[PDB]
């Protein structure tokens, strides 16, 4: 499975997302609520 | 037509919620864009879904990053350079990872036949098992000399579902099966005579050192990609200077041709924004002992007179590069700055406080300190703002929003889910590049009644305010501007934020 759960001290680094674990690079990064862009969805995508 | 650019995207390995509402970003990013100024990204894309937009991309800037595909194919036939502005893993200008799926196979198709130069950084193939022919591929000639130690490229697939290269293909090193999808070598057949490339293997056949990945003639304009710097359809190391060194001159040698230097190409003349150097280029910032003024009503480097105005550099620029907002951390840096030399972001996570960057919560109050600027050379995004203020106190002074730097490349103000009733912006009085944007905002009503046109001094540029508190409601609630000021708006209800 390519996705995996987090672990809880990876709680907040995830701003407007969830965080999820990639097993082939063994690294966290996030799923992004919609709208949200940035490897911690940190910026609003600007609508035109 | 000239060139179409598209921003690119940085977001590394990041999910944008489903996988269809990324596929959607992904397009409209990259949809008719042929060259990327920034970071090329094609993750979590899903089989049989269409990628063909990327056919029309043709440059790179950044770095090419391909993961998390179970596509078949991704089609960047025409791309030709990656310039390695931006690097992957700090190492990598192309890397295609983890391009697997639920069944064995994942990408299969590459045909970037186009490819022939990167000018800095390696490759990293890594957990690919469907990719074909791209092993025979030699990457000699593609990656620099320099950077060839950091590549790091392994294959993985013993399928055997891959065909085999052309006869007429060269060491049979090929990108896909067909005669097209195949080595083009610029560099390694070239004669001892060439200094670069070349177009063949004769010494009448060389290319011009400034002409990247291929020439169809010793010429300038015959360069197919420009290395450096671009004018007209030749290709030069330099931007030409307006004036240039003679052996014997009466008069400085000006030059005809000598053209200001403007990001990777030499325009005619800098725009209204940059500060145009004596030297002749377009510059964002001035530097030491130099201050800006304008002669003319350009702005430009004169030299401070013993103590000269500090240069506060604007988040996520300089010492704080890696910043995402102002926080308690930089926020006393800001003390007593009347301009940002750079773009200011206030996002939600500061009031709180992140452990991961060891960030503590910022205080409301402290945010008065920013009362004392009045100049933000780039961009101003605002996504928070303390609950107990109704408007944007800090910024009442500010002037002009020069927007040198803007969000996405697009957006030099952007007020988005606050709870402020006003803006209260009442001293800016030009927005002088970028668009403005408006959105999300429950409780701020007095926005349309401004006409932004005004403010903007730059052709093209547009506005967008949406999802504020209608003007209904507004209305009902007497949340209308005063009386006092019958046209061009106002930025809050009170006499004092009437437009003049
Ligand atoms: C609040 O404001 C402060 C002050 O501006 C800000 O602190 C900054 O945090 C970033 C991120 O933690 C720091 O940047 C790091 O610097 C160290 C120095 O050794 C680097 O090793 C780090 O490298 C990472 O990033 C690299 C790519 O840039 C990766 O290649 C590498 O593998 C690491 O992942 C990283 O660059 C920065 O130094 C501080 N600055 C100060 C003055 O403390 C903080 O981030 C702000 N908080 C919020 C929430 O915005
Ligand atoms: C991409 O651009 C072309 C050219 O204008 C347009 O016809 C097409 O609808 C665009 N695609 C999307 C998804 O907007």
């Amino acid at each position: 499975v390519s996705i995996t759960k987090c672990s809880s001290d990876m709680n907040g680094y995830c701003l407007h997302g969830q965080c999820i674990y990639l097993v082939d690079m063994s690294q966290n990064y996030c799923r992004c609520e919609v709208g949200y862009t940035g490897v911690r969805c940190e910026h609003f995508f600007l609508t035109v | 037509e000239e060139k179409k650019v598209c921003q690119g995207t940085s977001n590394k390995l990041t999910q944008l919620g489903t996988f269809e509402d990324h596929f959607l970003s992904l397009q409209r990013m990259f949809n008719n864009c042929e060259v990327v100024l920034g970071n090329l990204e094609i993750t979590y894309v899903q089989r049989n879904y269409d990628l063909s937009f990327l056919k029309t991309i043709q440059e790179v800037a950044g770095y090419v990053l391909i993961a998390l595909n179970t596509v078949e194919r991704i089609p960047l036939e025409n791309l030709q350079i990656i310039r390695g502005n931006m690097y992957y893993e700090n190492s990598y200008a192309l890397a295609v990872l983890s391009n697997y799926d639920a069944n064995k196979t994942g990408l299969k198709e590459l045909p970037m036949r186009n490819l022939q130069e990167i000018l800095h950084g390696a490759v990293r193939f890594s957990n690919n098992p469907a990719l074909c022919n791209v092993e025979s591929i030699q990457w000699r000639d593609i990656v620099s000399s320099d950077f060839l130690s950091n590549m790091s490229m392994d294959f993985q697939n013993h399928l055997g579902s891959c065909q085999k290269c052309d006869p007429s293909c060269p060491n049979g090193s090929c990108w896909g099966a067909g005669e097209e999808n195949c080595q083009k070598l610029t560099k390694i057949i070239c004669a001892q005579q060439c200094s670069g490339r070349c177009r063949g293997k004769s010494p009448s056949d060389c290319c011009h050192n400034q002409c990247a990945a291929g020439c169809t003639g010793p010429r300038e304009s015959d360069c197919l990609v420009c290395r450096k710097f671009r004018d007209e359809a030749t290709c030069k190391d330099t931007c030409p200077p307006l004036m240039l060194y003679n052996p014997t001159t009466y008069q400085m040698d000006v030059n005809p041709e000598g053209k200001y230097s403007f990001g990777v190409t030499c325009v005619k003349k800098c725009p209204r924004n940059y500060v145009v150097t004596d030297h002749g280029s377009c510059v964002r910032a001035c530097g030491a002992d130099s201050y800006e003024m304008e002669e003319d009503g350009v702005r430009k480097c004169k030299k401070c007179e013993g103590p000269c105005r500090k240069v506060c550099n604007g988040i996520g620029i300089g010492e704080f590069k890696d910043s995402l907002s102002i926080n308690a951390t930089n926020i006393k840096h800001f003390k007593n700055c009347t301009s940002i030399s750079g773009d200011l972001h206030i996002l939600p996570v500061a009031f709180r406080g992140d452990s991961f960057t060891h960030t503590p919560p910022l205080d409301p109050q402290e945010l008065d300190i920013l009362k004392t600027v009045k100049e933000i050379t780039g961009f101003l995004l605002i996504q928070a703002w303390p609950e107990n203020r109704t408007d944007l106190h800090a910024f009442e002074n500010l002037e002009i929003i020069r927007g040198r730097t803007k969000q996405h490349g697009q957006f030099s103000l952007a007020v988005v889910s606050l709870n402020i009733t006003s803006l209260g912006l009442r001293s800016l009085k030009e927005i002088s590049d970028g668009d403005v944007i408006i959105s999300g905002n429950k409780n701020l009503c007095y926005a349309n009644t401004i006409n932004w046109k005004k403010l903007f001094g730059t052709s093209g540029q547009k506005t967008k305010i949406i999802s504020n508190r209608g003007e209904n409601s507004c209305k009902a609630t007497g949340q209308v501007c005063h009386a006092l000021c019958s046209p061009e708006g106002c930025w809050g209800p009170e006499p004092r934020d009437c437009v003049s």
